[PDB]
């Protein structure tokens, strides 16, 4: 899977500087390579690789002496404010073990170049990448997508103090939590075979992030790139995001046989796991109806309520009987000293 | 207890049979999906009200926290004395308008001239100037030019010295000895009004330059206070050239510059290992004192004149003025003022407020809510019924018997009622739905 | 200044919160009745099901634990079927007998 | 019923109890320039009014 | 509720100023600059402890 470390160490190499200079990069890697086919014609790599050497010699010219990027004045004046001129601009301008992200890039965009030497080897675009994939591929990632979506809004809420400017909580929190929940639902309703909703949203999401996390937050939290060590890990999560979803849109959707990543295994983590998720207020109900609004059926919504209750308690009580069933115990013998003291002496102490 | 029973009863079974009422009131195909008007006239209300309730006692604390803002002080006055005794110079500057010489505002040019020096006082080599440099630039720079002030006090004390001659007596007799003598150099700031919490804040500040113990500096001394011609009184590191000024307390050293003067330049000692009550204060500048005295006891005033430490016109201290009614130096104290009070109900510890702040969002949901939107499996039984028109005869039956008297029948029909509520079958009988329609 | 007034409006939501809650759930569950707990509150005459309840105590003493597992079984069944709960603690005939 | 609905209003309306101060018995008023010692100061004290 | 301060016409104490504070007064009042009055007034209460 060496492009997708490719497209990796791209976000990598971008996040570590976050200038415009390596933008195109990613940019240009993610629209093109991670929409157009399984193969991006093995010209998309000839274009990356001239890329990568222009910008590793322009970054190698601006790291000189006798431009005006010295010790002298301008890195004290400019080393607090967040968008001037150099620090907008890429590498200009110390650091201990430099910059090794882009020099492992370049290796390994050459040992994909080796790889591709030792074996096998814009209308149209659209055509192929929507109508004409042929070989679709019946897989259903959703479930990852969640799961990095949940560790986004823990770490846009966990870590608040970076975003804001014992301090003030700030108005624009409550403005991205509530557009973070949106997008939530947003990923929900368009999980009902929407590709070209999914395009949009993809398109739309990708711009939105590159032009505010380098061209907004800096000037709201006065905090520049590199800087802020917490927004880098929201925008590689995102990017890993970003990334699932376009093998998402690339192949077909699957049947989606419709059930909770929760109802095929009768083990102990499902216990746990839901759980959690009829323990915490303001969750169950929030999806059952996101799920009756954009889904077809028949009933009301109180029906649909008293089913989803019916069967949350049917799956507890199978589930249970299976875990008690798996633990063989002789039917006579009293309970063990030890088991004894092994369970109730914890509860009296607490 | 009885007579509560058959009340609620009785609105159960109203509720009940109104509510299929008003279904049956308005026919529905039986079939057709759920038109995208009447999904979007019901759906999407909900959504909303729900996430405003989760997110609003958020948006009620960011408008609420509301950081406020305060003026500049308008007065200032410095008071150095001997420990337990009148001071011996007192002076104050006044005013409003922040033109006059004695409180001047800072122009661009100064800021601008400082700025620069602050940064060519560096080393090429050595990296601890770099960061030193770093630091002190970027503490300096958080200030704009609207919020620094240049104080400048007359050298010479406003009044005279109110002393008697047992007090001058009881001077002297104390320096005599080998005790312990101490100076004092106190500063205020005080601030305006402020009529919304009450009170003018005041800040002050004293420090402490105890006196040699060698008899040649004491002999010096009391000469100076005896009254004699020439006795230049000397007090070292005695009074800041930048002191910060917070909304609340006491006034606060800037502590970066101090490392960036005493080291960068030409280093001044610190090379004895002293102590960390002189480590921070090693920075200060000098005073001088003299006596003018003049025709006769009555009039005895002190002159004060202050020396930069280490080396002078290093490009990093501001100019003074040569004054206008007689000549000598103003004495000049630059202030860094800070005015962004946030002492708006200031905040209990937030992770309190967060846990209150979730414990209510808790009960809500975890009970109303979830009764509300949601049904107890056990509650199926009763609040569905096909038609709930039978017990509802019943339930006015009771009761005009009651009006009639006739308490026999009264009770005989309870148990009755009772019963009902007891075994399912015979109320899944009794309220299934009626057959004339196609009798 | 005797405690000024913190907004009397708020003072007054917290003066009937503590109103609601109270009556809105313990005065209401103690004057009365849920329509579901009736079947089980009023018992003509609960002198069957003491008897088992003391029994089970009385063997736990003596061992005879298979007696103690047969004997809770029993007890749970008559919670789960409302005909022979009804059965059971009907009214007892000596008298008329 | 009717006191538990009516008690903490009555708690209240004792608890409320507006309360009183005695009048001053110092005074004082200083004339001056602006930035300078006061040019007259003239104070009046006295507690048996 | 209602008091009838009266305070002398002289002043309680003499001028405390020295030569050069006068000579600053007049030399500022000599300009065009703004010069300021001053009258100040204050109340004192009792105890209440």
């Amino acid at each position: 899977h060496t492009d997708i470390l490719c497209y990796f160490f791209a976000i990598m190499t971008q996040v570590m500087t976050g200038g415009l200079i390596t933008l195109p990069l990613p940019l240009m890697s993610l629209f093109w390579g991670n929409l157009s086919n399984p193969r991006p014609s093995k010209f998309f790599w000839v274009t990356m690789i001239t890329y990568t050497e222009c910008v590793i010699v322009i970054k190698f010219v601006c790291q000189f002496a006798f431009m005006p990027y010295n010790s002298i004045t301008w890195r004290t004046e400019h080393q607090m404010d967040p968008m001037s001129l150099d620090k907008l601009f890429g590498v200009s301008q110390l650091w201990d073990i430099v910059l090794l992200f882009s020099l492992f890039f370049h290796r390994y965009m050459l040992r994909k170049l080796g790889l591709w030497k030792d074996a096998n080897l814009p209308i149209g675009r659209f055509i192929h990448q929507l109508f004409h994939p042929k070989f679709r591929y019946i897989r259903d990632l959703y479930p990852i997508m969640f799961g990095i979506d949940v560790i986004c809004f823990l770490i846009m809420t966990f870590g608040y103090s970076a975003f804001g400017e014992s301090r003030i909580p700030v108005t624009l929190v409550v403005m991205l939590v509530g557009m973070t929940l949106a997008i939530i639902i947003d990923r929900a309703l368009y999980l009902r075979k929407s590709v070209v909703g999914k395009l949009i949203y993809q398109v739309l999401m990708i711009a939105f992030l590159h032009i505010w996390v380098f061209l907004v937050l800096p000037n709201m939290t006065r905090r520049s790139a590199i800087s802020n060590h917490v927004a880098q890990a929201l925008y590689v999560i995102k990017s890993c995001y970003f990334l699932v979803s376009a093998w998402q849109i690339r192949n077909g959707y699957p049947e989606l046989c419709i059930g909770n990543l929760l109802t095929h295994s009768y083990g102990m983590t499902n216990m746990i796991a839901f759980k959690v998720f009829m323990n915490i207020p303001f969750l169950f109900e929030l999806r059952t109806a996101i799920d009756w609004t954009w889904t077809d059926t028949s009933m009301p919504l109180f029906d649909f309520f008293n089913m989803e209750n019916f069967y949350a308690h049917i799956f507890n009580i199978k589930c249970a009987r299976q875990f008690e069933a798996a633990y063989p115990a002789p039917r006579g013998i009293p309970k063990g000293k030890l088991v004894k003291y092994m369970m109730g002496f914890p509860i009296i102490i607490g | 207890f009885d007579f509560f029973n058959m009340e609620n009863f009785y609105a159960h079974i109203f509720n009940i049979k109104c509510a299929r009422q008003f279904e049956a009131a308005y026919p529905a195909p039986r079939g057709i999906p759920k038109g995208k008007l009447v999904k979007y006239m019901m759906g999407f209300p909900i959504i909303i009200g729900v996430v405003i309730f989760i997110f609003s006692p958020l948006l009620l604390w960011s408008l609420l926290n509301q950081i406020g803002t305060i003026s500049m002080p308008e007065k200032v006055t410095l008071r150095i004395s001997i420990e337990g005794y009148p001071p011996l110079y007192e002076m104050e500057a006044q005013g409003s308008n922040h033109d006059n010489a004695e409180l001047g505002m800072i122009k661009p040019d100064q800021l601008a001239s400082l700025n620069q020096a602050l940064t060519d006082s560096y080393t090429t080599r050595d990296t601890n100037s770099i960061l030193r440099s770093r630091m002190s630039v970027s503490y300096l720079k958080g200030y704009t030019y609207e919020d620094i002030l240049i104080v400048r006090f007359r050298p010479e004390s406003e009044i005279y010295w109110p002393i008697s001659q047992d007090s001058r007596n009881a001077m002297i007799d104390k320096l005599s000895r080998n005790t312990s003598v101490n100076f004092e150099v106190s500063l205020e700031f005080t601030r305006p009004y402020d009529p919304n919490e009450n009170a003018a804040l005041k800040h002050s500040k004293s420090w402490l330059v105890p006196i040699s113990l060698d008899m040649t500096i004491r002999a010096k001394i009391q000469s100076a206070l005896r009254g004699d011609p020439g006795h230049p009184i000397l007090i070292p590191q005695s009074i800041p050239a930048f002191i910060q000024v917070p909304n609340q307390g006491e006034l606060t050293l800037p502590t970066s510059i101090g490392n960036t003067i005493i080291n960068d330049g030409n280093p001044r000692i610190n090379t004895t290992g002293m102590e960390k009550s002189d480590e921070a204060r090693a920075w200060f500048d000098s005073l001088t004192l003299n006596l003018e005295q003049g025709k006769s006891q009555n009039e005895k005033m002190w002159i004060a004149t202050s020396e930069h430490p280490g080396d002078q016109n290093a490009k990093l201290w501001i100019k003074t003025a040569n004054t206008t009614y007689s000549g000598r130096p103003y004495l000049q104290v630059v202030g860094f003022i800070d005015r962004a009070f946030p002492s708006f109900l200031a905040k209990v510890f937030k992770g309190g407020v967060i846990a209150v702040y979730l414990s209510v969002i808790l009960v809500v949901g975890r009970g109303l809510v979830r009764g509300i939107f949601t049904t107890s499996p056990s509650t199926v039984m009763f609040t569905e019924l096909p038609n709930a028109d039978h017990l509802l005869k019943i339930c006015l039956d009771i009761y005009l018997v009651r009006e009639a008297k006739d308490f026999m029948l009264e009770q005989d029909l309870f148990a009755k009622l009772i019963f009902l509520f007891r075994s399912p079958a015979t109320l899944i009988e009794w309220t299934r739905m009626s057959k004339k329609k196609q009798e």
